RNA sequence: AAGAACCUUACCUGGUCUUGACAUCCACGGAAGUUUUCAGAGAUGAGAAUGUGCCUUCGGGAACCGUGAGACAGGUGCUGC
RNA sequence: CCGGCCGGGAACUCAAAGGAGACUGCCAGUGAUAAACUGGAGGAAGGUGGGGAUGACGUCAAGUCAUCAUGGCCCUUACGACCAGGGCUACACACGUGCUACAAUGGCGCAUACAAAGAGAAGCGACCUCGCGAGAGCAAGCGGACCUCAUAAAGUGCGUCGUAGUCCGGAUUGGAGUCUGCAACUCGACUCCAUGAAGUCGGAAUCGCUAGUAAUCGUGGAUCAGAAUGCCACGGUGAAUAC
C-alpha cells in the first residue's frame, strides 16, 4: 500500500483512457455515472465472455463501447443477436442509440485483466495457489512477454494469517515512464474470504 | 436579530392559539415548535416547551414577547 | 474641560478628547464636532467657553455615562430577571452570545483559579 | 511532571489512575527532572498492553510492556522506564 | 534607427526599444522619477546604462508589465541589456561580467502539500 | 547541495590529526592513495607533538 | 452505505423537483417589497409551513453516487475522493491524470 | 462570418481535427484566420488518498481543457454544409457561431 | 554543511552612496522582508550622524563601525566535564557583521523616540567609545583575552590565509 | 470531516410501521398523475374532486400505485488480531 | 471624444503546438595512461540547472469491517424503517495546532502605484438609484484571453499621534439591523453605535528554515443555501548565516 497505479502515473505517456467523451461542467457528472453503470452492466452480463476492457465513446449524443474480449463468439453469440441484446440495455440505461463493437486480443495470456480472472476462477474452484500463479507466468514467458509479476493475498489456503506471494520472472519496471506495463487487477471471493490478485505485464519500451 | 419581515410561528401554534384563546384558559398547551416567536395574543398561557425530553411549562409573561418559545425552555442540565 | 459629567483630558485633539465619556467613540465623536461646528484636530486648551457651552448641550443628545450605566444595568438585569438561556448565562458568568466553553472562555471566566 | 493517561478500550477507573499516578511520581523523583508524561492503555481481546512516552530535556522516550491484568503491564512499563532514564541521565552526565 | 530588447525577470515582463536620442527615459508613458525613481532600487535601470555610457546618447521607451516594482525593475535591467545588441559584444563582452544578461530564472515556489508556505512545516513540537 | 569540502586532501590532514591526537599509535589507519595518505601521516606526526605538548 | 439513507436521498430529490421549482413563487414573488406587503404575504410566510418540509433544496446532502458517502464530495465528478481515486487510476475520468508543476 | 471554437482534452486530438476543418473550409471557399490558440483551462483536483486518517497524504490532479479558434471569414453555401455531416473526432466538442 | 564550499552570491550595491557595506547594514535591520522603510531609517540616521558629527556620512558610520568591529571572539567547547571558551580570531568578512549585529540591536535597545534617532545616537556613542555596543566589543575582548590560555587542537581555523 | 441550525446524523427522549424506506419472485384490484380539506409535532390516518394511451392475446403486454403469504430485504452491529 | 479608442500592422508582450538547447560537450591541471575531481571559457542556464511526480525487499500481526467489498458471528414485530424536538456546540480542568496582539520598522485620515493564479447557469452578477453600512430595487453582459467576482495589500507622498494601557490591542457585553434558508433560541455569518478585558515580547522546556527560502502582505479555489483564523493554490516585498 506504497505504490502508484502503475496504469495511472501512464495515462497521457503511454496508455489511453478507457474513456473518450468531452462533456462541459454540466454534465460531466452524470456523464460519468452512466459511463459507470454500463461497465458494471456489462462487466456482471459477460462475466464468461472473457472481456478484456471495454472503452467508451460518446459522439454526438451517441455512445459506443468497444468490448476487448478474447472469445468474441461468445459475445456475438448466434449469427450476431447478442451484440444487439447488449445494445438494447445500453440504450435504455445510457443515450440512445448504441454502436457496440468487438475488438478482440489474439494473445489473451499477455493481458493482465485475463490473466487475474483465470487465477480468480481458479482460486474459486480450489486450485493450488502455486500451480496457478506460476502456470500464469510460464504461459505468459514461453508466448512472449517481457516481463511478469503476479502477486496473491489473503487466506490462500485457509490459514488463520493472511500472506502474500509474487513470482516475478523478467523484467518489470515500474518506475520507466515510457515503459508499457500492463497492470490490472482481480478478486477471488473463496470460502475462507477474499483473495486478492494482482498482475503485472511488461511487454517494451515505447 | 434576524427575519427582516414578520416574526415565526407555525400554523400548528398559531392556530392552535387562536383555538385556545377563544376558548378560555386552558390546560398547558404541549408545544415542540420552539423556533417561534411569541406574540402578544399569548400572554396569560402555561405553554410546555418541549426541550427534548421533557414538555417544560411557562407562564407567558409581558416582557417575553420579542423571544422565541425556546429561549425559554433549557435543554443541557449542568450540575 | 466639563462636559457631560467629566471631559478632563487636555493637551489632547479634540475628537479622541472626547471619547473619554462612557457613551462615545470615534463615531459619534467626530458626529459631535461635525454637528457642533468644530475642527476635528484642535486642543481642549484652545476651545473657548462659548464653543465649549455649545458642546455641552451637544452631548446632552446622545445618552451619556449614568443613564447608560443604569440603561445597561436595566437591560442585564431585565434578562437575569426573565431568566431566559442570555440571562441565565449572565446569572452564571459564561458565554452569552454561544461561544466555545470546553477551551477558551476565559473573558467571561476570568482567571484560572485551579 | 503532568502525566495524560489515556485509554484505548479500557475503561480508566479511578482506583487505576491513583496507583499508575503514584507508580510515575515515584519513579520521576528517582531518577530525573521529567517534564511531562503520556499514558496509552491498550487492550486486543488477550493482551494488556501500556505505553508511555516521557519527554525529557534530552529529549523523547518511550517504553511498551504487555501484561496479563493491566497492572502488571504498568508495572512492567514503569521499570523499562526507569531503565532507560537511568541510560538518558549519565548519557547526559558523561563527565 | 531602433533596436529592441526584450527581458523579463521574476513573472515580469519588459518590451525595451532603445533609439539614439537623449538622456530621457519613458516607461509606460510615465517618466522615470514619477513611475518609481524615487522608490525601492531606482539604480537599476540605469545600472547598466553605467558600464556602458548613455548620458544624452540614447532615449528608452519601455513598457514593462506584470510582476511587482523590483521585479519590473530587474525585468528592464535584462531589457536594456538585451537592447544592446547592436552595441555588440565589444559591450556584452564585458557586461558579461558584472551579470546583467542572466535571466535570473529564480521564481517562486509552488506550496508543497502537507507544508505551509513551501519549506515551512507545522511544528510537531514537544511543549 | 554543493560539492566536497577540500577534497580529501585537507580533510586526509585533520583526520590524520584527530586521529593522531586521539591516541591511535598505529599509524595504521590512513588512506591508501599517495597524496591523501602522506599527510594522513602528515597531521598524525603534527599530533604527536600536541600531544607532547598537553597531558 | 445505508440503503435506507441512500433512498432518503433520492426522496429529498423528488419532492425537491416536485414542489419548488413550481411553488417558489410563495417565496420569490410574494415575499417581496411591492404594494403587496399586506396579510398575502403573512399569508405566504404562514402558506410555506404547509408544504412538506423535505420539499427545500437545502436539505440535500449531494452524496457520492456509487457509495453514497456523506463526506468529501466533488460536484464536478458525482464522486467521492475515494471512488474518483479509484476510477482516476483507472482510467475512467476522461483526460484526468495527475498533475505535477 | 463564422466562428468555430472548438474545446478538446488532448492537444494532439484537438490539432487532429483542427487539420480536418482547415482542409473543410480551405477545400472549399477560402479566408480562414488560422487556427488559433487559445489559454488551456486547468481544473486542478487534490484529493485526500486514504480511507480514513493520514491527511498529508493526498492525491493532486489537472484535466486540460484546450480551445482552439477558426474565424472563417468569407462563409461559402459549401462551407456551411461542409460543416455539417462532419463532426467526427469524439473527444472533442465543436461550437459554431454566426 | 559536511560539503559544499557553497556557490556564493553577492549583493546590490547602495543606491545613494557607493557601498554594499551600507547595503549589508540595511539588510540587517531590514526587519520584516521590507527593505524600503530600512532605508529610510539609514539615511534618516545618516544625515543627523553628519550634522551630529560635521565630518562626511560614509567616513562618519566607517570609523563608528571600526570602534565596535571585533578581534578574538569566543567559541565554547566542551571537554569532558568542563565546557570552557576558547579565543578564535574573527575573520574579516565575519568581523564588520558580527559589529553591525550588535549596532542595530544596541539600537533596538535604548529606546528613545524614533529609530533613526536611536541609530544615529548609537552610532554617534559608537564614534564617542561610550555606549551599548563598545561594551558588548569589550566584553568579548575581555573574555577572549581571559580566556586566552587556549590554542589548540583541529576544530578551528587551520593554518593561515 | 473539502465546511453538525433542520438535513447531515450514525446518539438521546418521545410518537409510529412491520415483507417493510430500498430489490426481486406470486396473486388481486387500479392508469399513473393532479387540486383541496380535517386531525396531529410530524410521520401518518381520514377524505373530497380530477384523470384514463401504448395491443387486442384482451381477468391484458408495459410503466406506475395499493393489500396479502413467505423466500427475504435490511444493519454506520462485533471482529482490521 | 488622445480611450488600443478606430482604420490598420504581425514586429514585440502573450497564447500554445512543434522544434533547438546542457551532454562534463570544449580547454587547463590532478589522478592507476581509468572512473572521476578542481578551475576556466562559451552560454539563458554547468556538473542529477530550480521544483514536482515517481516509495525497492520488507517492518510496525501500524490505520481503515463507519468509503467500499468480504469470511465468520449477532438482531430480524427489532441492533431494521419513518417523523418532531434535542445533542454532536455541554465545562471545576489538562494537552496539541493556529489567528490576533503587546505597538512609533507603528496606529489613524487623505491621495496614489504595481500581480499571478482561479471560479461562474436554479450561477457570477456590471452600471444606475436608496441606505452610515452589511445590503436592497431595477437590470445589462457572460457557459467565458471579451462579462462578472474584482478596489490587490504591504508600498509610496502628505498630516497627526510623542511612549502612555496610550489615537496600542478588539476580547467580552448591551442596543439596532442585513443576508441565507421552512426555520439563525439552544447554535450561522456580517454591518452600525456603544462597551474597552488580558496583554508592555513570554520561566523550565521546544520547533521550522540554506534563497526567491525564512519572515511578512494580500488574492483565489474546493466543500457550500449560509457558515474559514483550517486545508489547497497564487503572486508582492524579501533577509541573515553556514568557520
Amino acid at each position: 500500500g506504497q505504490k502508484v497505479h502503475p496504469n495511472g502515473i501512464r495515462l497521457g505517456i503511454v496508455k489511453p483512457w478507457n474513456s473518450t467523451w468531452f462533456a462541459n461542467t454540466k454534465e460531466f457528472a452524470d456523464n460519468l455515472d452512466s459511463d459507470f453503470k454500463v461497465r458494471q452492466y456489462l462487466t456482471k452480463e459477460l462475466a464468461k465472455a472473457s472481456v478484456s476492457r471495454i472503452v467508451i465513446e460518446r459522439p454526438a449524443k451517441s455512445i459506443r463501447v468497444t468490448i476487448h474480449t478474447a472469445r468474441p463468439g461468445i459475445v456475438i453469440g448466434k449469427k450476431g443477436e447478442d451484440v444487439e441484446k447488449l445494445r438494447k440495455v445500453v440504450a435504455d440505461i445510457a443515450g440512445v442509440p448504441a454502436q457496440i463493437n468487438i475488438a478482440e486480443v489474439r494473445k489473451p495470456e499477455l493481458d493482465a485483466k485475463l490473466v487475474a480472472d483465470s487465477i480468480t476462477s481458479q482460486l474459486e474452484r480450489r486450485v493450488m495457489f502455486r500451480r496457478a500463479m506460476k502456470r500464469a507466468v510460464q504461459n505468459a514467458m514461453r508466448l512472449g512477454a517481457k516481463g511478469i509479476k503476479v502477486e496473491v493475498s489473503g487466506r490462500l489456503g485457509g490459514a488463520e494469517i493472511a500472506r502474500t506471494e509474487w513470482y516475478r520472472e523478467g523484467r518489470v519496471p515500474l518506475h520507466t515512464l515510457r515503459a508499457d506495463i500492463d497492470y490490472n487487477t482481480s478478486e477471488a471471493h473463496t470460502t475462507y474470504g477474499v483473495i486478492g490478485v494482482k498482475v503485472w505485464i511488461f511487454k517494451g519500451e515505447i | 436579530r434576524s427575519l427582516k419581515k414578520g416574526p415565526f410561528i407555525d400554523l400548528h401554534l398559531l392556530k392552535k392559539v387562536e383555538k385556545a384563546v377563544e376558548s378560555g384558559d386552558k390546560k398547558p398547551l404541549r408545544t415542540w415548535s420552539r423556533r417561534s416567536t411569541i406574540f402578544p395574543n399569548m400572554i396569560g398561557l402555561t405553554i410546555a416547551v418541549h426541550n427534548g425530553r421533557q414538555h417544560v411549562p411557562v407562564f407567558v409573561t409581558d416582557e417575553m414577547v420579542g423571544h422565541k418559545l425556546g429561549e425559554f425552555a433549557p435543554t443541557r442540565t449542568y450540575r | 474641560a466639563r462636559i457631560a459629567g467629566i471631559n478632563i483630558p487636555d493637551h489632547k485633539h479634540a475628537v479622541i478628547a472626547l471619547t473619554s465619556i462612557y457613551g462615545v467613540g470615534k463615531t459619534r465623536s467626530k458626529a459631535i464636532l461635525a454637528a457642533a461646528g468644530i475642527a476635528e484636530d484642535v486642543k481642549i486648551s484652545e476651545l473657548s467657553e462659548g464653543q465649549i457651552d455649545t458642546l455641552r448641550d451637544e452631548v446632552a443628545k446622545f445618552v451619556v455615562e449614568g443613564d447608560l450605566r443604569r440603561e445597561i444595568s436595566m437591560s442585564i438585569k431585565r434578562l437575569m430577571d426573565l431568566g431566559c438561556y442570555r440571562g441565565l448565562r449572565h446569572r452564571r458568568g459564561l458565554p452569552v452570545r454561544g461561544q466555545r466553553t470546553k477551551t477558551n472562555a476565559r473573558t467571561r471566566k476570568g482567571p484560572r483559579k485551579p | 511532571m503532568q502525566l495524560n493517561i489515556t485509554g484505548n478500550n479500557v475503561e480508566i477507573t479511578e482506583a487505576l489512575r491513583e496507583f499508575v499516578t503514584a507508580k510515575f511520581a515515584k519513579l520521576e523523583q528517582y531518577f530525573d527532572r521529567i517534564n511531562q508524561v503520556y499514558v496509552v492503555l491498550k487492550v486486543e481481546k488477550v493482551t494488556h498492553t501500556s505505553d508511555a512516552t516521557l519527554h525529557v530535556d534530552g529529549g523523547e522516550l518511550h517504553a511498551s510492556a504487555e501484561g496479563q491484568d493491566m497492572y502488571a503491564a504498568i508495572d512492567g512499563l514503569i521499570d523499562k522506564l526507569a531503565r532507560q532514564l537511568t541510560k538518558h541521565k549519565d548519557k547526559l552526565k558523561q563527565h | 534607427n531602433q533596436y529592441y530588447g526584450t527581458g523579463r525577470r521574476k513573472s515580469s515582463a519588459a518590451r525595451v526599444f532603445i533609439k539614439p536620442g537623449n538622456g530621457k527615459i519613458v516607461i509606460n508613458q510615465r517618466s522615470l522619477e514619477q513611475y518609481f525613481g524615487r522608490e525601492t532600487a531606482r539604480m537599476v535601470v540605469r545600472q547598466p546604462l553605467e558600464l556602458v555610457d548613455m548620458v544624452e546618447k540614447l532615449d528608452l521607451y519601455i513598457t514593462v508589465k506584470g510582476g511587482g516594482i523590483s521585479g519590473q525593475a530587474g525585468a528592464i535591467r535584462h531589457g536594456i541589456t538585451r537592447a544592446l545588441m547592436e552595441y555588440d559584444e565589444s559591450l556584452r563582452s564585458e557586461l558579461r561580467k558584472a551579470g546583467f544578461v542572466t535571466r535570473d530564472a529564480r521564481q517562486v515556489e509552488r506550496k508543497k502539500v502537507g507544508l505551509r508556505k513551501a519549506r515551512r512545516r507545522p511544528q510537531f513540537s514537544k511543549r | 547541495m554543493k560539492r566536497q569540502k577540500r577534497d580529501r586532501l585537507e580533510r586526509a590532514h585533520q583526520r590524520g590529526y584527530q586521529a593522531g591526537i586521539a591516541g591511535r599509535s598505529k599509524e595504521m589507519c590512513p588512506y591508501q592513495t599517495l597524496n591523501q595518505r602522506s599527510q594522513w601521516l602528515g597531521g598524525w606526526r603534527e599530533a604527536m607533538a600536541d600531544r607532547v605538548v598537553m597531558a | 452505505a445505508k440503503q435506507s439513507m441512500k433512498a432518503r436521498e433520492v426522496k429529498r430529490v423528488a419532492l425537491a423537483d416536485k414542489y419548488f421549482a413550481k411553488r417558489a413563487e410563495l417565496k420569490a414573488i410574494i415575499s417581496d417589497v411591492n404594494a403587496a406587503s399586506d396579510e398575502d404575504r403573512w399569508n405566504a410566510v404562514l402558506k410555506l409551513q404547509t408544504l412538506p418540509r423535505d420539499s427545500s433544496p437545502s436539505r440535500q446532502r449531494n452524496r457520492c453516487r456509487q457509495t453514497g458517502r456523506p463526506h468529501g464530495f466533488l460536484r464536478k465528478f458525482g464522486l467521492s475522493r475515494i471512488k474518483v481515486r479509484e476510477a482516476a487510476m483507472r482510467g475512467e475520468i476522461p483526460g484526468l491524470k495527475k498533475a505535477s508543476w | 462570418r463564422i466562428r468555430i471554437r472548438l474545446k478538446a482534452f488532448d492537444h494532439r486530438l484537438i490539432d487532429q481535427a483542427t487539420a480536418e476543418i482547415v482542409e473543410t473550409a480551405k477545400r472549399t471557399g477560402a479566408q480562414v484566420r488560422g487556427p488559433i490558440p487559445l489559454p488551456t483551462r486547468k481544473e486542478r483536483f487534490t484529493v485526500l488518498i486514504s480511507p480514513h486518517v493520514n491527511k498529508d497524504a493526498r492525491d493532486q490532479y489537472e484535466i486540460r481543457t484546450h480551445l482552439r479558434l477558426v474565424d472563417i471569414v468569407e462563409p461559402t453555401e459549401k462551407t456551411v454544409d461542409a460543416l455539417m455531416r462532419l463532426d467526427l473526432a469524439a473527444g472533442v466538442d465543436v461550437q459554431i457561431s454566426l | 554543511p559536511r560539503r559544499r564550499v557553497i556557490g556564493q552570491r553577492k549583493i546590490l550595491p547602495d543606491p545613494k552612496f557607493g557601498s554594499e557595506l551600507l547595503a549589508k547594514f540595511v539588510n540587517i535591520l531590514m526587519v520584516d522582508g521590507k527593505k524600503s522603510t530600512a532605508e529610510s531609517i539609514v539615511y534618516s540616521a545618516l544625515e543627523t550622524l553628519a550634522q551630529r558629527s560635521g565630518k562626511s556620512e560614509l567616513e562618519a558610520f566607517e570609523v563608528a563601525l571600526e570602534n565596535v568591529r571585533p578581534t578574538v571572539e569566543v567559541k565554547s567547547r566542551r571537554v569532558g566535564g568542563s565546557t570552557y571558551q576558547v579565543p578564535v580570531e574573527v575573520r574579516p568578512v565575519r568581523r564588520n557583521a558580527l559589529a553591525m549585529r550588535w549596532i542595530v540591536e544596541a539600537a533596538r535597545k535604548r529606546g528613545d523616540k524614533s529609530m533613526a534617532l536611536r541609530l544615529a545616537n548609537e552610532l554617534s556613542d559608537a564614534a564617542e567609545n561610550k555606549g551599548t555596543a563598545v561594551k558588548k566589543r569589550e566584553d568579548v575582548h575581555r573574555m577572549a583575552e581571559a580566556n586566552k590560555a587556549f590554542a589548540h587542537y583541529a576544530w578551528l581555523s587551520l593554518r593561515s590565509a
